[PDB]
């Protein structure tokens, strides 16, 4: 019945977004994707694959022959072609590993960007619970949650209420 | 009361590799190495010629099997395996470098080199070049004495490259089956061919003798070539054993006889004019979205990079962290 | 008339430093570059270019000839030289992209280093406003700002004043 | 009341590229690919020789055009295009590998090989090597009969490498214009030259005949060489057609006759002793702060890496984030 | 006599762990390694060296001869082998530098992971001192320290005491 | 009161390099470039043959020094420097490509090619191949007239490859010391050897003459070979100067005569059957944990990558930050 954020868990039930909010108040529970920070992740990842082509594609012709072989020269061409293949194989494999590290890390960054955004938005009206969640110390209805989600929450409206719930 | 931040997950994701770690599970991934080719040469929107049985060097001299390609125009030139460049046994000098030339010509144009003759047999033929009847290279003339054992004249021929494109000029040297047979055809004496350009000058003598019988003939004809700059003369001088050029070859990417620059591929695959393709190998065509291929090292054209690996999975979404109870 | 830090904005008017403080108090507004954290960024970036030379420069001689060509051997030398060029072109381009990612990221790091320094220096006397700024809850004159800037601010001197302004 | 942290910005910055993204705007940037060369060979602080018309192989045998370079000393050796290694028509055996040797010698030293002669003509000359009058290779002797159609003696010559450096030993074989002319100069008979070292042993016969006329002569002289280890003897044995060595060549990077190791460049550019340079190409010199160059693939010396790209912009300051209202 | 955390200093006296806690209370001082976060660093670093082999090892044979040389062909083989060596030398050197950046950075990450863990665990009962340390505002005996170390500290037990020490 | 977080440090750590910076001090490091080899060929668990004085091509024809290796079986084949492939002076045609074949065979098997003879001398010998007495190649027969100056018969020999593996077939051409000596051994006349396969057809004539004396002999014997597909016939036809094959060589990695695929190394080092090794060079063996080596560019087998650097230190722990007062 309890809810937890990203610090432990990914959400199998968030099916129309990459990132999102899950909440809890008198009204009950809710989940909402976040469009802006999902799209920013998607934008950095579409265009991969195309960038792997730009970086590694080429134009060449025949230098040896298959239907009538050209042997002293041909034993070195085979050896040089094989050597260049190992270089390009090391390079491709490294490029994909590099691209993959960057995808995984950029996704982590948009999650942290967004949590830091909400943390600095709630100011002193809320406290971090350790699991990627904020415990809010005022009464926060469904139209106040959306306030936090769409970045228009005015922390002053609720500050004194929060501080009498936080301290006492 | 409370708000959480989070990201999606799926039940099973696909394993990728990073610099640091092996088998990291992400939400979404795509392959990057193409392993599957199109078993056809895809010529859609290209001008292609399948030479079939015609070896490409044959389009210059003109054996029976190359009769449909003496002048041809192509962006894409397909060579086949069983192909032969000749009928009467023998080979080209510096062949591999003459092929690579014709392969990237865009096709070849042919023009008559003007040569006329006197008191010679010029209609020499061979059961090796059969058409309706024994025949010979469509672009060459075989020159013999006109009477058996008569000695062959000392002759000079000049041809001057008029066009602004360089000319392909081929000639041959006939090597009789024995010293007897040379005497029959050219007469007794010392046989010498000399070919003179402003950059080229070589001379050739027949080396007569009993070779193995190929295509029914123990003699040989050996072809040689040169590239003739505009405004330059080639000089033919010879007293026998001479296979003379009747037409000069001009490349079409040097000129509406024009057709820029071709790619020559060697392939075992049927032509398909319905699919589009830029990269070809002996099994057909590679046409992929993917940046790499595992199909063939020796692919030619506009191609994905060849790599040893058959799989390099790329991540397209985040590290997959399954939900907890 | 209002001031904002790095989280939204770069400062076109900071012309004698890379990083810096901008403030606000009864005395008025002010801007000051920060020498130490500017120099630390500059130090990591000078020496690039030289490092690209170390890593990619070489010594070689003639193997083919231009005034009298050496053709079978020469058609492979041309092909092998062209192949090595593509490898080195991929490498140079990758090296510059890598160096560029590192410059951009190291600069972001010296900005965050410095903000984290000031955050932990103000302790409980100040609150993050979300734009890279701290709202200070005591009276902070020009010689107290310099106190925060030169890292000698004693948060205890002002703590009780701050907490009576923060809570009430 | 309030304190902000921040970083500088400028109004327009320059676009660079990262691994992730293309066209990121930063505050400061610098080019890394050098596109502009110095159209001069920059020899400041180096000992250079411009061989001009003298082909480098000529400094060994000594045609008229190489008269100023028979002994020479150089860190930097500049070959030119129109250069010729010979006067009397003919060529060097395994030439390209003899060039690469002289190019990195630091210059060549010359010493007399001691040979004397008896009852021979040793002062053979040619309108092909003209100085004041018809002459010949300054370091070679042409050996003929001393009376026309007299047969030439069977002779032996030995030379022993005394020095601790290996010796360059060149010799020639004369190929007369016809069988008649060989008879005139060396007499009738079988002509044979044999050259014997402890690692080398080859023999040469003239191949007389009507070649095309170059530099006014239809004969040819072909030069051959070997490297002679210290304390080793070369043995010359010959009965005609012999162009003999009068001096042996010793490399200077093997010895104050010493001058370590040279770089040989081929260049079309004037010498400038006022600029400094370590990397050269046919257009001159590359002297850049930059790690890469786009100028010429075939540059030699201490050089920036050649790349296909004409620009790879490097960032020298932070991502530029313009100020907001 | 005073104690400081990682933000200034490494600890020459932590000899049975990579990461650890150092504390201070009425009972006196103490130091304890942390097994989990030390082992996680060690796990990511063992398997280096092996990964350098996977990525760069090969199988080849003779193409030139040492006891009887094969010269025109051999002068290009020497030149192509030397060229491939420079490529692989650039690659190996780059690979080690890359691996080294990753070791140094991953170690920094396990230290920050662990500090962020403790920060979010103490909630409002503690304050960051700037040197990698938390000043705790309740009385925290040796069996409460272990509570913080083994991640079972219940911040509620001590909250009201902390807040009367923090505010007044 | 208070709790700190921290990480270990040591007093002196080792300097490594990163992409960003040079000489970063870490807690722990390890070398990655192997500089130290094992000065022995390590054959533990491999079947090795040290050919010693026997050049590898000698195991086919069989000079005295190869007597123990005519049939041999090996995973690892060690060639030595002073080795000789022959006794009677002369060399193999296309040798370097015949070596690379025998090197990776796993050993060679030998079978008799069946040839018998009539009215010939077949027991020709030479002081160049000495065993107990003057002898000859153990796998070849020298064929002479049987009476001095008698002319040698015109003969035909066929051998058909029966086995499913391709066959190594070697033959020789004897080049007499002078035209006189050829007459003595084979008689006067035109000497011609012709060798015919279904893919191969070449012919050879002796070129008699005074060569330098090597191993006491001024004549030469030149060996030639071919690979014979299963079910194919080689045809020998000859009237003199013929060194005939008495046994055919079959590779063992093509067959319990079987022994898959060998590595041929060239090494100056003693064999040690106590150490294990997969990578070898002329100084011995490289057996290292390390991914790179600085020892030798030309190492063969399963090898660390060669690099120019003698050190590339890898970090195995964190950046070392010394404790402060
Ligand atoms: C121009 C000419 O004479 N052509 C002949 C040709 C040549 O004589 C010969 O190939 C020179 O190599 O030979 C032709 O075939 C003949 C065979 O029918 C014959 O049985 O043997 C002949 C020599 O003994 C000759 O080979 C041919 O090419 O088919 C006839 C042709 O007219
Ligand atoms: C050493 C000697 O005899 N040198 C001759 C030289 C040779 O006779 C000849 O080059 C061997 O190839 O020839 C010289 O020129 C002559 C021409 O003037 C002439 O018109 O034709 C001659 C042969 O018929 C001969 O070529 C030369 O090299 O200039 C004269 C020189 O004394
Ligand atoms: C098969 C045969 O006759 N073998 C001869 C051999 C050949 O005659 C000769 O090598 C052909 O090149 O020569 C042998 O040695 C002889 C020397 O002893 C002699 O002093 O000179 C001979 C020629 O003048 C001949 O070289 C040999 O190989 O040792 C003798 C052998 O029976
Ligand atoms: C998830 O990754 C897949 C690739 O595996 C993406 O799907 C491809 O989408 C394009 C058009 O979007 C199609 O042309 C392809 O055929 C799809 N590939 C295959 C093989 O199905 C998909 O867009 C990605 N979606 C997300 C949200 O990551
Ligand atoms: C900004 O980048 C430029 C490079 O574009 C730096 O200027 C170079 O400075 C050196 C000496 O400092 C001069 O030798 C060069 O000629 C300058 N380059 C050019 C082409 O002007 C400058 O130092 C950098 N400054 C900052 C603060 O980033
Ligand atoms: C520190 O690094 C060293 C490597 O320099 C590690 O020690 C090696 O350890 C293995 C077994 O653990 C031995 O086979 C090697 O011989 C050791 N190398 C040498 C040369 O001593 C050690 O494991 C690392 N320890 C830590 C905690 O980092
Ligand atoms: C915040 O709430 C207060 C309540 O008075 C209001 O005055 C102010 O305009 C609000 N908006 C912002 C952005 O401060
Ligand atoms: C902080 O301010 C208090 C005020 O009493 C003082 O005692 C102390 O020495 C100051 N300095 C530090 C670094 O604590
Ligand atoms: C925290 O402490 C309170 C004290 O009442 C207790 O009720 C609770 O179960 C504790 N544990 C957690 C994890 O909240």
């Amino acid at each position: 019945g309890a809810i937890a954020g990203f610090i432990e868990n990914g959400w199998e039930g968030l099916i129309d977004g990459w990132y999102g909010f899950r909440h809890q108040n008198a009204q009950g529970q809710g989940t909402a994707a976040d469009y802006k920070s999902t799209q920013a992740a998607i934008d950095q990842i579409t265009g991969k694959l195309n960038r792997l082509i730009e970086k590694t594609n080429k134009q060449f012709e025949l230098i040896d022959n298959e239907f009538t072989e050209v042997q002293q020269i041909g034993n070195v061409i085979n050896w040089t072609r094989d050597s260049l293949t190992e270089i390009w194989s090391y390079n491709a494999e490294l490029l994909v590993a590099m691209e993959n590290q960057h995808t995984i890390d950029l996704a982590d960054s948009e999650m942290n960007k967004l949590y830091e955004r909400v943390r600095r938005q709630l100011r002193e009206n809320a406290e971090e619970d350790g699991t990627g969640c904020f415990e809010i110390f005022h009464r926060c209805d469904d139209q106040c949650m959306e306030s936090i989600r769409n970045n228009t929450y005015n922390h002053t409206e609720y500050r004194q209420e929060a501080l009498q719930n936080r301290i006492m | 009361d409370k708000i959480c931040l989070g990201h999606h997950a799926v039940a099973n994701g696909t394993k990728v590799n990073t610099l640091t770690e092996r088998g990291v599970e992400v939400v979404n991934a795509t392959e990057t190495v193409e392993i599957t080719g199109i078993d056809k040469v895809c010529t859609k929107g290209k001008k292609a010629v399948d030479l079939g049985s015609c070896g490409i060097l044959g389009t210059i001299i003109g054996p029976p099997q190359c009769d449909l390609h003496l002048e041809f125009k192509a962006d894409l030139i397909i060579e086949r395996r069983n192909s032969s460049d000749i009928c009467y046994p023998g080979r080209f000098t510096n062949e591999e470098a003459l092929r690579q030339i014709i392969r990237e010509s865009g096709g070849i144009d042919k023009e008559s080199m003007g040569f006329r003759y006197s008191g010679i047999r010029t209609d020499g033929a061979t059961s090796a070049c059969k058409r309706t009847v024994s025949s010979f290279y469509s672009e060459m003339k075989w020159l013999s004495s006109s009477m058996n054992n008569q000695v062959f004249p000392q002759l000079n021929q000049t041809y001057r490259n008029t066009r602004k494109e360089p000319a392909l000029i081929v000639w041959g040297v006939h090597h009789s089956s024995s010293l007897d047979e040379q005497n029959k055809l050219y007469g007794t004496g010392n046989k010498l061919i000399t070919v003179g350009s402003s950059k080229y000058q070589q001379s050739f003598s027949p080396s007569p003798g009993a070779r193995p019988k190929v295509n029914g003939q123990a003699g040989r004809i050996d072809f040689h070539w040169m590239l003739l700059d505009p405004g330059d003369t080639v000089t033919f001088t010879f007293n026998g054993a001479f296979i003379a050029p009747d037409r000069a070859t001009f490349l079409r990417s040097n000129a509406i006889e024009y057709n820029g620059k071709s790619l020559g591929i060697q392939s075992d695959a049927q032509i398909d004019e319905s699919c589009e393709g830029e990269c070809f190998y002996s099994g057909g065509t590679i046409n992929s979205p993917l940046p790499f291929q595992n199909i063939d090292s020796r692919a030619v054209g506009k191609c994905p990079r060849y790599v040893k690996q058959s799989s390099l999975p790329l991540a397209l979404g985040m590290k997959n962290v399954p939900e907890k109870i």
